DNA sequence: CGTTAGGCATTAAGCTGAACGCACAAAGGAACAAAATAAACAATACCACCGAAACAAAGAATTAGAATAGTATAACGCTAACAAACATAAATTAG
DNA sequence: CTAATTTATGTTTGTTAGCGTTATACTATTCTAATTCTTTGTTTCGGTGGTATTGTTTATTTTGTTCCTTTGTGCGTTCAGCTTAATGCCTAACG
């Protein structure tokens, strides 16, 4: 009996789409196996981390769905994903709501 | 799909009828020319004639509103 | 199908202007803003759409996708998440 | 018998109801996703294509992409991946 | 005697408004005239997609949405509310645009 | 006595220094500082001179540039000086905060 | 009058007039005293940022120093490549 | 008996001669010459890497440089360089 | 007899090298023949236009050696090259001389 | 203050008497000049002239290791 | 679409002698730097104003949506034939 | 100053343009619906100019402080040639 790649790690992304990525991708002549391990575990635990903020974004809202409206919420009240996703902007997502104080009225 | 249609409104339905009718009565003719002639047609008839096909969309219209009160 | 067109930033409206500006937090806006906001937006067009251009004619092809559009933002470092 | 479009979208949602079992997911988000997963593929694995080049390694094992990881992502982030890694290979060749 | 607001106090309800809302604010149409319009000067004859026009928009929105947030900024900074295109040519300049 | 008008000499400076391409650090306490930080990362950290070098020609480029940046701003809301707003909304503007 | 020593305090060694001079040749006629600090600051966390980069661009090849090559790495990678010192 | 630095300074120097034959040149200046060979050469096998891979090519020929000369270099330096460019490909394959 | 690549195209940089480059740089499994008489046109083109600006710049200050500050003033200086290198710095290059004209006297 | 400085060579002695002789013949002359001709004419000697500074930083050497023999140089921070 | 059992050929860990790189001895004004000060000009606080931008109601004019047909085009599959990688012998060149 | 690095010739091979077909989304047309852009008349308020106080920078002189450029020696670091186990890629099979 045999058992896949994904959950010899544990995870949910697939080892071998991201091994052959690598390879497709023309980024060595050779890859190591411990390479799509680790970054299907960097993958999975970095969408981890965009999804369980985005939940409490959206339980937070009282909605159930996740809107990208959520996405960019999470995204950018975060510190460190934002400066890893600084340049990026978001389909259809807004801004985060923050007016300067000085505009605001006394 | 799952896709709501909207209703038909009055001119829709009459050249719908109407250019079954060209279609059934005219071989080879294209359908722009046709959708042409009958953009002129309906512009060119009286007010006195278009009551019963305004009041069928009405119909349809109420018919949408009671079928989706809460819809926007 | 053959047509030739002019006048198309006038298209791009100043009431369409100041929504994305208050978007963007903006309490007051002057006067001058809109046409050197169109120009601006003129500019980043050009360059944006002679990317996907030069993009889109490499490839032996005779319309503009959506992927070359996110490419030629990718080039400029603008990223765009959602297309592919 | 249309060509099937090769992405990340199952896994997402598998992921998705590890975390979060109630709330459900867009199409159009699950869509952002799938480009947010290739463009982090992307920048980590030129990062550890450039580091074998400095290097002059012809080969990107699991340092290479560790490095990567400690190179982009700041913060915490980079040490909760390190570990989420590290987990991995060690999970994995355990087996 | 009919009933008027003062200048700034519908403005803040509208920044809040739109910052919530996700929408596009520039119609489709004119937008998919003006890409067609500039797009001639290039290669005359080409086919615009729709979703390539509406990421066109995406990104067009975006970018003058995160200059005009620049132009805040640099407004506020010289002590100002009313942007003024000095403002803007100053917020690209040191952006690394121009 | 004579002394000159206040800023004049900084002109003279200022041309002085534009049309020089000399490094305005010194070496020394650029090293200090270098070899100082490095070690909050990594213990036993020596540095070629070369790479110490090249730190010290960037940090000034990415100085001059920020300075550049920073008359900029101070020009733009009537000032001659320099203040360190001016210096935050530079950052700010460039998209470093 | 007689001289001060202050230990450590690193940032504090890039002089007062070797940041005069920097601002000069940016073109500036005149700069407030409040400058100096800030500028440090600034100064302290690039460098902060470009040593981390070249401290794990060094350990990456289990070297103990760091050369040159590995600051330029360090610095293309965030926009600011530097000309002269080797490709 | 040390190993030899591969790099551009001959050529560097040739062009030099043939566009300037009284002024010499630095030792550093060369190296900057050298590191902007090195740049500009990165950068336009990148751009044409990665358009042959978004048209699916395995091969990068002459199109792929001409359509990344067009992309990078602005202004009339974009019809310059495509004019010695196909003005070199005829010299090369007219012998 | 046979002649070299480089004269070929009648150049000064050599296809060989550019070629080989371009194989064990990894950007694809295959290159065509045209790619590396193409690139070192573009590059001694380019090489050519700094070097014919740096001449003049040094002939114009009455030096007869190109230091890197003539490399910095001939770049600088220029409109379509100062876009192609407006993130990089030089080495010792310095900066363009020029002040604003609201801190120069009247 | 217990620093233990390092022993003179030949060009760091050759070169201090040197300096005093020329400052004890010109005025007005900047030390780093001087250290520079100094380099200068030291590199233009030759090697039959200078076996008694090496000689004398050999008898140096060999009393500083008779002075400290268990001594080894150990870097501070 | 994804995983797994044996070669084999490439590749990184291991090791040692050798070459590199850096600090530092004296020197001794030169060049720099800190500190105290006169004051002069720049930042700023305050006030008036006026014209410029916001707000509102109406209508116009434009976009949205849909049905639909043509329809250029793009995206599928065979096929040749062509161009590029690879194995092996000069040469010039260059650090 | 002669090893070494580019160049040429034939072979395999695997990529790609040519071709056919077809589907498919694109463009155009004509209707209603709606919605929103532009005009015109308030109205009110912020950018800008002008003046006065003040606060702090600059330019300078004095007095420390350091630095700088020179060669040989000691020591720690890196690197390159050679050994050697590790490993990843290819094929065949299976699910």
């Amino acid at each position: 009996k045999a058992k896949t790649r994904s959950s010899r790690a544990g995870l949910q992304f697939p080892v071998g789409r991201v091994h052959r990525l690598l390879r497709k991708g023309n980024y060595s002549e050779r890859v190591g196996a411990g390479a799509p391990v680790y970054l299907a575990a960097v993958l999975e635990y970095l969408t981890a981390e965009i999804l369980e903020l985005a939940g409490n974004a959206a339980r937070d809202n009282k909605k159930t769905r996740i809107i990208p409206r959520h996405l960019q919420l999470a995204i950018r009240n975060d510190e460190e994903l934002n400066k890893l996703l600084g340049r990026v902007t978001i389909a259809q997502g807004g801004v985060l709501p923050n007016i300067q104080a000085v505009l605001l009225p006394k | 799909s799952g896709h709501i249609k909207r209703p038909m409104n009055a001119f829709m339905v009459w050249s719908k009828i109407e250019r079954r009718k060209i279609m059934e009565q005219s071989p080879d003719m294209h359908n722009a020319e046709i959708s042409k002639r009958l953009g002129k047609r309906w512009k060119m008839l009286k007010d006195s004639e278009k009551i019963p096909f305004i009041r069928e969309a009405e119909r349809l219209r109420l018919k949408h509103m009671a079928d989706y009160p809460d819809y926007k | 199908h053959r047509k030739v067109l002019r006048d198309n930033i006038q298209g791009i409206t100043k009431p369409a202007i100041r929504r994305l500006a208050r978007r963007g937090g903006v309490k007051r806006i002057s006067g001058l803003i809109y046409e050197e906001t169109r120009g601006v937006l003129k500019v980043f067009l050009e360059n944006v759409i002679r990317d996907a251009v030069t993009y889109t004619e490499h490839a032996k092809r005779k319309t503009v996708t959506a992927m070359d559009v996110v490419y030629a933002l990718k080039r400029q470092g603008r990223t765009l998440y959602g297309f592919g | 018998k249309r060509s099937r479009k090769e992405s990340y979208s199952v896994y997402v949602y598998k992921v998705l109801k590890q975390v979060h079992p109630d709330t459900g997911i867009s199409s159009k988000a699950m869509g952002i996703m799938n480009s947010f997963v290739n463009d982090i593929f992307e920048r980590i694995a030129g990062e550890a294509s450039r580091l074998a080049h400095y290097n002059k390694r012809s080969t990107i094992t699991s340092r290479e992409i560790q490095t990567a990881v400690r190179l982009l992502l700041p913060g915490e982030l980079a040490k909760h991946a390190v570990s989420e890694g590290t987990k991995a290979v060690t999970k994995y060749t355990s087996a | 005697k009919p009933h008027r607001y003062r200048p700034g106090t519908v403005a803040l309800r509208e920044i809040r408004r739109y910052q919530k809302s996700t929408e596009l604010l520039i119609r489709k149409l004119p937008f998919q005239r003006l890409v067609r319009e500039i797009a001639q000067d290039f290669k005359t004859d080409l086919r615009f997609q729709s979703s390539a026009v509406m990421a066109l928009q995406e990104a067009s929105e975006a970018y003058l949405v995160g200059l005009f947030e620049d132009t805040n900024l640099a407004a506020i900074h010289a002590k100002r509310v009313t942007i003024m295109p000095k403002d803007i040519q100053l917020a690209r300049r040191i952006r690394g645009e121009r």
